[PDB]
């Protein structure tokens, strides 16, 4: 069909050409005249025309002012129109003899009728059809979406249409895919993998039990599916008796009830952070905050505080340093109660004396204040020190006096210094608050 | 002390009174109670 | 698993040399006698031959119809038995079969389809079958040889469609007769595949 109708075409060059457009289809169906009418709706906004040289040259160039796809096709043929209807026996019935019209099967798409209908004018007189009468495939487009289509892959070797697939969504609600072809210039593998991936990305249906058949790959365990978790949990009606035990009275006790917090957002810290603490023991404690220190982009300073040092020798030595963006107390860490008091506590006092000498410092940045299980977030031991709370206690406090100069209480597990090198970093840089 | 199967088809349901509260005198029972294991366990306890 | 895949089929002229080769896969093939059971166009098996194993002998039993015509061999390190079929009449068109087993016929194959036929391939006749007042229907007398395939409506009707199983004249020629039952208009196209020869045919009374 297509090379007997392309052979006898050959001869109508000369005479009239093919153009096609994405102009509206309003403005050019207005201005067409001289033997020139619409080949093809191929959208709201794309209408391919039809009609003789010399206006339908000059209705490119039109569109080159309307900065609309202007193409003077190159394999410019007399179709539609009446320079090909006169030959009713080599462009009529040579091209297609022998046919055979097939049943349902899976819905094809006729255009020149504007919906999907099989006759027998299509295996045999759909050519007669076509050179006859327009193409309204904008119509059939519009009856493609009505019976569930939107993915439409161009097959080409550029993409011409698919680009005006999208003009039929650009104006209508069921905006539609169209997956980019081949570009012009495209024809090779590597491109044709990159539109099979974009059709897969549209909505494609691809039986990838077909493109590694050849490949003889295997396949590898890969990560499984990412859940993005919620928090989804239900809490019993009748837990404990629907309250805390007995009853209940019209007063009502608080509690604390230690709730899983972020551990903060890390962010690359500066100038220096001060692991400020005694010097008494040598400390795996200072060796494992560090590490994350330095490594937060500070360096890493010692400052050896002793018990009642003076509420000023740290101010001059956090001066001496220069600027600091926090510092973290691990004077708190395995430390027991002096049995004489237990307010008595040598860190409570280092603690105060660092909090005012950071003051008096006028440094301005946020202390941290590592405790070994001075809290728990769950009774699964005993408080290693209640004494040790009381720098809690005193914390609470401090924030609202030196929201600056306090930046909180960074409890951890008694004896286990792993939890610090995991999360300290973005605990005292955490933006969580 | 003979090959006999039991296959008891049954739903969780709700019985007693909501474990995590316990009991007086249903407390270490409760457990051996509202479970829809031991509900074929007991039957092939008690006949062997 | 014992497959018995035949191959070496064809359309021959009478007094020809055809070749049936029989490749077994799934069993040792020199324990078994595999045989050649020939089933002329619908009608009962009638058994060709047999060769006997070669530890058995590899005696060649073969039939009254077709003794100094045909001759049957087995090979182990290539694993194939063959029916040699020499000096074909028209009696060998048929679906010869390849049993592994002399009196206990087992996987039996496939079905190599054997012509000899002194014809040669010509388009059908498509001559219409006028309603007496009803049916509808169509013969594509003289036409060889099979493949063929007839529609109505051109693949629309396809309730009460009847492709009558073709045919053979004594000319060599096939004819089939496709007929659709429906009161009334319709049409037939028959696609000789061979000559590649597709002629259509609208009827009325």
């Amino acid at each position: 069909v297509v090379a007997l109708r392309s052979r006898v075409i050959a001869t109508m060059p000369g005479n009239k050409g093919m153009a096609s457009i994405a102009a509206p289809a309003g403005e050019v169906r207005a201005r067409i005249g001289d033997r020139v009418e619409i080949a093809a709706v191929n959208g709201p906004r794309s209408v391919v025309v039809a009609g003789d040289s010399d206006e339908l040259d000059r209705l490119v160039a039109s569109c080159t002012t309307e900065c609309i796809r202007a193409k003077r096709l190159a394999v410019d043929y007399a179709s539609h129109s009446s320079h090909v209807e006169t030959i009713r026996d080599a462009l009529h019935a040579e091209l297609g003899e022998d046919f055979h019209p097939l049943p349902g099967f899976v819905p094809f798409f006729s255009t020149v009728t504007g919906r999907w209908t099989q006759p027998d004018e299509l295996d045999a007189g759909y050519w007669y059809r076509n050179l006859r009468r327009t193409v309204r495939f904008a119509d059939a487009v519009r009856a493609l979406a009505e019976q569930g289509y939107r993915t439409f892959l161009e097959v080409s070797a550029h993409p011409i249409l698919t680009a005006a697939i999208e003009e039929i969504g650009d104006g209508s609600g069921a905006d539609l895919s169209a997956i980019h072809s081949l570009r012009r210039g495209d024809g090779s593998l590597a491109d044709f993998g990159e539109a099979l991936s974009r059709a897969f990305a549209a909505g494609v249906a691809v039986d990838w039990e077909s493109v590694h058949l050849g490949t003889g790959a295997r396949r590898v365990p890969l990560p499984t599916y990412p859940f993005q978790r919620e928090r989804v949990w239900l809490e019993p009606k009748p837990v404990a008796r629907r309250s805390t035990e007995v009853d209940e009275v019209s007063a009502l006790r608080y509690r604390i009830e230690w709730r899983p917090t972020g551990a903060g957002e890390p962010a690359r810290l500066d100038g220096t952070w001060l692991v400020a603490k005694y010097a008494g023991t040598a400390d795996e404690t200072s060796t494992a905050a560090r590490e994350a220190l330095e490594s937060a982009g500070a360096r890493v300073r010692e400052l050896v505080v002793d018990a009642r040092c003076g509420r000023d020798e740290l101010a001059e030595r956090l001066r001496s340093v220069g600027e600091v963006a926090g510092v973290l107390s691990l004077l708190a860490v395995d430390e027991a109660e002096p049995e004489e008091a237990p307010l008595a506590l040598a860190s409570l006092a280092d603690t105060l004396s660092l909090v005012q000498a950071m003051v008096s410092a006028e440094l301005g940045c946020p202390l941290w204040t590592v405790t070994e299980s001075a809290v728990a977030t769950g009774p699964f031991e005993r408080v290693r020190n209640a004494a040790h709370g009381a720098l809690w206690g005193v914390g609470r406090v401090i924030a609202l006096e030196n929201p600056a100069v306090w930046g909180g209480l960074v409890d951890v597990p008694a004896g286990s210094v792993a939890e610090l090198a995991r999360h300290l970093a973005a605990v005292v840089s955490g933006g969580a608050g | 002390a003979s090959p006999t199967g039991v296959f008891v088809g049954l739903i969780p349901q709700e019985y007693g009174p909501r474990l995590a509260e316990g009991g007086e005198g249903v407390e270490g029972y409760l457990m051996t109670g509202t479970t829809t294991s031991v509900a074929s366990g007991r039957i092939a306890y008690t006949l062997g | 698993e014992v497959q018995l895949v035949q191959s070496g089929g064809g359309l021959v002229q009478p007094g020809r040399s055809l070749r049936l080769s029989c490749t077994a896969s799934g069993f040792t093939f020199g324990d078994y006698a595999m045989s050649w059971v020939r089933q002329a166009p619908g009608k009962g098996l009638e058994w060709v031959g047999f060769i006997r194993s070669k530890a058995y002998g590899g005696t060649t039993e073969y039939a009254a119809s077709v003794k100094g015509r045909f001759t049957i061999s087995r090979d182990d390190s290539k694993s194939i038995a063959y029916l040699q079929m020499n000096s074909l009449k028209t009696e060998d068109t048929a679906v010869y079969y390849c049993t592994r087993g002399g009196t206990l016929f087992d996987y039996w194959g496939q079905g190599t389809l054997v012509t000899v036929s002194s014809a040669s391939t010509k388009g059908p006749s498509v001559f219409p079958l006028a309603p007496s007042s009803a049916a509808l229907g169509c013969l594509v007398k003289d036409y060889f040889p099979e493949p063929v395939t007839v529609s109505w409506n051109s693949g629309a009707l396809t309730s009460g469609v009847h492709t009558f199983p073709a045919v053979l004249q004594s000319s060599g020629l096939y004819s089939l007769s496709s007929v659709v039952t429906v009161p009334s208009t319709y049409i037939c196209n028959v696609n000789h595949k061979p000559s590649n020869t597709k002629v259509d045919k609208k009827v009325e009374p």
